[PDB]
Formats: C-alpha cells, structure tokens, sequence
C-alpha cells in the first residue's frame, strides 16, 4: 500500500553527526516532496526542510540551515537526514513526511538523544496477578521495564493481536537510567491456557526483548 | 478510458513554467474510480467556458500509486485552471503571465 | 519569517458538541488563488494526522465533522460531534511561502462520565537481584487525578506515571525496596480516593 519507515532511534555523543533515513512502501520517492519535521519534549513540530528526488533541490528554515542537510537516493527509495555538530539538547524525534498540500503519510518518528553517557538495555520483568479473578468485564495484568537510557522503548503485547486494549505508561527518571511500565487487560476466559507475552524494544541499543508473564 | 473521474483532486508539487511555453501541473488522485480520465477543464476569468490548450499525451489516472502529470499551453495572460468534479474541485488561478 | 496563532491554548470539550479551534497567520497564504492552510491531529506517541488540506477540503477518509473555515491569512478548525476519539493537540501548517512551518497547537480535552477506577495490584516476580517490584497501575478513570498511598505492612521508593486520555485515564505507582526491607514485612496496600483498597500478602 503506502507509508514511510524512518530508521532506528540512536543516541549520539555531543559534537557528532547522525544519518537518519526515511523509506518507501508503495510509491517512488521522486513522486513528491519529502520533509523532516522536528519535535522535542512538548515543543510541537518544527518543519525543517523539503527536498526533491526529482530536481534534487532542498530548501530549509534558515535557523536550521546549519544543522541538517536533506538527501535522497532513488536506487534505494529513501530520503535521509544528516544532522551534525549537534548539541546537548539538539534532541528530538525527527519525523519525515510526504505531500505539498498537507502532509498525508508520516513515518514512525525517530528519536535522537544527544548524550555523553552510554546506552543501557532495560530489565523487563513480567508481572503476574494475584487473586484478582473478579473483573466486571476484563482480567488485567502487566510487565515492568526498568533502567534504560535513550527513552525510546516500543512496548508490544503478543506482537499485538487481540483486544490489545493495553495502557502504556510514560517514562520516569530517577537517576539516569529510565523506567517504564506496561499493562494489558486481556479477556477473562483468555489467560492461563492461551499464552501471553510482553515484547519490549530498545532501539538505541538494538535490543528486542520478549517476556514470560507466567500464571501465579 | 471512458467516464471521467469522480474523486477529489490534489496537486502534489510545482506548477513548473517550462520555457517552451507550458505549465506542467503534477497531481495525485484520491478517489472512487482509479483508472478514470482526468477532469482537466481550464477556463477564462468569466466562464464563456474555455481558454487554454492541453499538451500532454491525452492522459488518464491509472493509479493512486502514481501521480498524474499534466502539461498545458496556457495563454500569456490572467486565467483560471480547473481539475475535478464539482465537489472538492481544483480551481487554480494561474492568472499571471 | 511567517507566524501562526493557534489560540485556544487548551480546552475541554463536552462529548457531543462543537469543538472550535483557530489559527491566525501573519502574512498571506493565498497561493494559486487557493489559501494553503492545513490542519493536523497528533495523539500521544504517534505522528501528526492531516485533517484539512486546503482550508476546507476533507481528507481521504476522515470522519465528517472536521472541516475548514478561512481567508487569505486567517482560519479555524471545527469538530461538532466531539467524541471520545478526538483527544489530541491539533496543528496548523502553511505551505505557500517556504517557512512552511506549523503553529503551536491546541490540546483538546474531552470530558467523560465520572470514573469508577479499576485497581490492579502486582507483587514482585517469581528478585534474585535488587529488590521489590511493587506495582499497582490503577486503570480507567476520568478525572485526570487521584492520588495514592502505599501502606507497607512510603516516600523513598515511589514512582507514579501518567496515562494519557485513551486506552479515560489510568495511573501507575510503584514501590522499589531492597530484598531485605521487603521480606522484613508481610502486607502491602494500594490506597485510593471513600478509600478503596487492593491488598496482597507476600505469601499466598
């Protein structure tokens, strides 16, 4: 069909460059314009620039003209993003979109953290419920992820397949190794026999983890 | 090939100003029939209903995967462009020289 | 430069009436005779979503009351049947003069029937390292805030996280002790606002 896939989620030391990238699904890159919007903590999106696989021409927002440099490759159906000589807070989720009139298909934001301390994989422990059978409608359980640095962790449940009426809870930072909690209220007739799982992904360290939420 | 398009139309890029003498409007189509004909229908500032020449190969929208390109010999003066049925209809004002 | 003025700063709508948002550019956005003002709808942890492209045309496949209203440099987005689906910051972007930048945004908050809180209490896993994993994410309630206590049998061992508006809110408190302060006890409680309680005895 159609959609863009930005790459990974890396952690970079101050004063270095990163090479982000966006990729195609069902449309050639020369088709239309492609951008790079930036978004930090709560400071909503900031359009950085557009590029043209066709001409090969790209214009930025002046105050971004020194960092970024948008690129593309037709061999590979991707538009990249070289962001260099970065600073401590040159940290954000750098997105990439498509149109000219309103952006339609955006890619899975790619978070980039500028830091001096190195990446630490998380410690995901599954968390089984006690005597909690009674639920008007749904049986609930979960699994904890604690102690990671770049904050991106994509949490999945069963690789995602049911009333994945989950609840993912925001990170927290006690010292310098982040912490997150899961939550999955599966059906009641649905637990002890059919298997359950807690998929965790730490993009900045190339670490996927799948966990055992065994009945007890 | 036959009946014209029913969906909406949307320009995805530049309306280049080819130095041979044409505008080359590129569009993508979001609509019902996907192998339709493109409803291009340029007109004057009033609507005595026609003013302009169609230079592309007599094109059609065969995709939503592919943006239909268009070339038109506009007149060297103020004029309106048009693309698509009455609802959500592209109405460009290329009224420049 | 070019500047946008999205103005409701943050509003709380009903669950059945006209959500009105506005964006006011400084210089003009009327390009091909058509004004180029677009809107977006970004939710928690996701990319933005395009509502209206040219100031009034409605997108590929987006629910009907979501529509544009606007001039050469002054606009407004609307949603009448405000439903339990539309919880997001809405955006506003220009595509005429190169600083094709977006405004600040507006955080729509939809009101709900008042919350009967679920309460899930979780004991450390079947610990061989470190200490106590005492989790109690309290699920599905409306008023944004409720606070809890962690009746041990604390302060230096509690973390509480947030859960955005859609699966109603939830919460997530935890108590991280050592494995010798955890054993030196017997029963833990999750205290909510009269008092509701989710107990569990280390044994069982």
């Amino acid at each position: 069909e159609v959609q863009l896939q930005q790459s990974g989620a890396e952690l970079v030391k101050p004063g270095a460059s990163v090479k982000l990238s966006c990729t195609a699904s069902g449309f050639n890159i020369k088709d239309t314009y492609m951008h790079w919007v930036k978004q930090r903590p709560e400071q909503g999106l900031e359009w950085i620039g557009r590029i043209d696989p066709a001409n090969g021409y790209s214009k930025y927002d002046p105050k971004f003209q020194g960092k970024a440099t948008i690129t593309a490759d037709t061999s590979s159906n991707a538009a990249y993003l070289q962001l260099s000589s970065l600073t401590s807070e040159d940290t954000a989720v750098y997105f990439c979109a498509r149109d000219y009139e309103g952006f339609a298909y955006w890619g899975q934001g790619t978070l980039v953290t500028v830091s001096s301390a190195k990446t630490t994989p998380p410690s995901v422990y599954p968390l089984a419920p006690g005597a909690a059978a009674a639920t008007s409608s749904s049986v609930t359980l979960g699994c904890l992820v604690k102690g990671y640095f770049p904050e991106p962790v994509t949490l999945t449940w069963n690789s995602g397949s049911l009333s994945s009426g989950v609840h993912t809870f925001p990170a927290v930072l006690q010292s310098d190794l982040y912490t997150l909690s899961s939550s999955v209220t599966v059906t009641s007739s649905t637990w002890p026999s059919q298997t359950i799982t807690c998929n965790v992904a730490h993009p900045a360290s190339s670490t996927k983890v799948d966990k055992k939420i065994e009945p007890r | 090939s036959y009946s014209m398009c029913t969906g909406k139309f949307k320009v995805v890029k530049e309306i280049a100003e080819t130095q041979h003498g044409t505008i080359v409007i590129r569009v993508q189509y979001e609509g019902d029939g996907s192998p339709c004909k493109i409803p291009f229908e340029i007109m004057d500032l009033e609507k005595r209903h026609v003013l302009g020449r169609l230079i592309t190969v007599n094109p059609i929208v065969t995709e939503k995967d592919s943006p239909v390109n268009i070339e038109a010999e506009p007149p060297f003066g103020d004029s309106y462009i048009i693309i698509g049925v009455e609802p959500g209809q592209l109405k460009l004002n290329w009224f420049k020289k | 430069d070019i500047v946008l003025t999205q103005s409701p700063a943050s509003l709380a709508v009903s669950l059945g009436q006209r959500a009105t948002i506005s964006c006011r550019a400084s210089e003009s956005v009327v390009r091909y005779g058509n004004s180029f003002m677009h809107w977006y709808q970004q939710k928690p942890g996701q990319p933005p979503k395009l509502l209206i492209y040219r100031a009034s045309s409605l997108e590929s496949g987006i629910p009907t009351r979501f529509s544009g209203s606007g001039s050469r440099t002054d606009f407004t987005l609307t949603i009448n049947p405000v439903e339990a689906d539309d919880v997001a910051t809405y955006y506003c972007q220009q595509t005429n003069v190169d600083p094709w930048a977006f405004g600040g945004g507006t955080k729509l908050e939809i009101k709900r029937a008042d919350a009967a809180p679920t309460v899930s209490i979780f004991p450390p896993s079947s610990l061989t390292s470190g200490g106590a994993s005492v989790v109690c994410f309290l699920n599905n309630f409306y008023p944004k805030d409720i606070n809890v206590k962690w009746k041990i049998d604390r302060q230096n061992g509690v973390l509480n996280s947030w859960t955005d508006q859609d699966s109603t809110y939830s919460m997530s408190s935890t108590l991280t002790l050592t494995k010798d302060e955890y054993e030196r006890h017997n029963s833990y409680t999750c205290e909510a606002t009269s008092p509701i309680v989710k107990s569990f005895n280390r044994n069982e």
